[PDB]
């Protein structure tokens, strides 16, 4: 918990490769809208002339998500480079998330 | 000049000498100095050990860098290796000088 006039996070944008681990990390700036006015909606392929095979069934909700599952989300372009150059494979061990700065 | 580390103690020279071998000298004896020897030559292994210290590229440049790399596309033969008669050649000079630093 901090004030109005404090910071509640940093800037941290950052790639370290130690031994056979390489950790990156990623920070960008977001705008939420409010989405379908405060309402979840039943939305359908109803009415729309959709052929069978594009027929659906479900609801819009009222919420955002985050998506960070793409790789250039993580690595840069150089830092792609260093992997693939030097590297028989790797994996993801470990994952941390951060909202910070929130602005209303 | 024509590149590398210059040493004020470089890795000494290392000498190699096949011992003489007199022939059959004669039944009396002569000062003069032997001028016949038994031919004769050497044959062995070498090996040859050195660590090399790296020094780390530390960049923050987005982009890709410039590598060495082999063509990727199909040829007659591979670089860097023999022929069909065994022959080992080396297609080109390779430099050292592919990854950026600031100025």
């Amino acid at each position: 918990a901090d004030g109005v006039g404090n910071a509640s996070g940093n800037w941290h944008c950052d790639s370290t490769w130690l031994g056979d681990r390489v950790i990156t990390t990623s920070t960008r700036t977001w705008a939420l809208p409010t989405y379908n006015n405060h309402l979840y909606k039943q939305i359908s392929s109803a009415s729309t002339g959709a052929s069978n095979d594009n027929h659906y069934f479900g609801y819009s909700t009222p919420w955002g998500y985050f998506d960070f599952n793409r790789f250039h989300c993580h690595f840069s372009p150089r830092d792609w480079q260093r992997l693939i150059n030097n590297n028989w494979g790797f994996r993801p061990k470990r994952l941390n998330f951060k909202l910070f700065n929130i602005q209303v | 000049l024509m590149g590398g580390f210059g040493l004020k103690n470089p890795p000494p020279q290392i000498l190699i000498k096949n011992t003489p071998v007199p022939a059959n000298p004669p039944a009396e004896f002569s000062a003069t100095k032997f001028a016949s020897f038994i031919t004769q030559y050497s044959t062995g292994q070498v090996s040859v050990e050195i660590e090399w210290e790296l020094q780390k590229e530390n960049s923050k440049r987005w982009n890709p860098e410039v590598q060495y790399t082999s063509n990727y596309a199909k040829s007659a033969n591979v670089d860097f290796t023999v022929d069909n008669n065994g022959l080992y050649t080396e297609p080109r000079p390779i430099g050292t000088r592919y990854l950026t630093r600031p100025l």
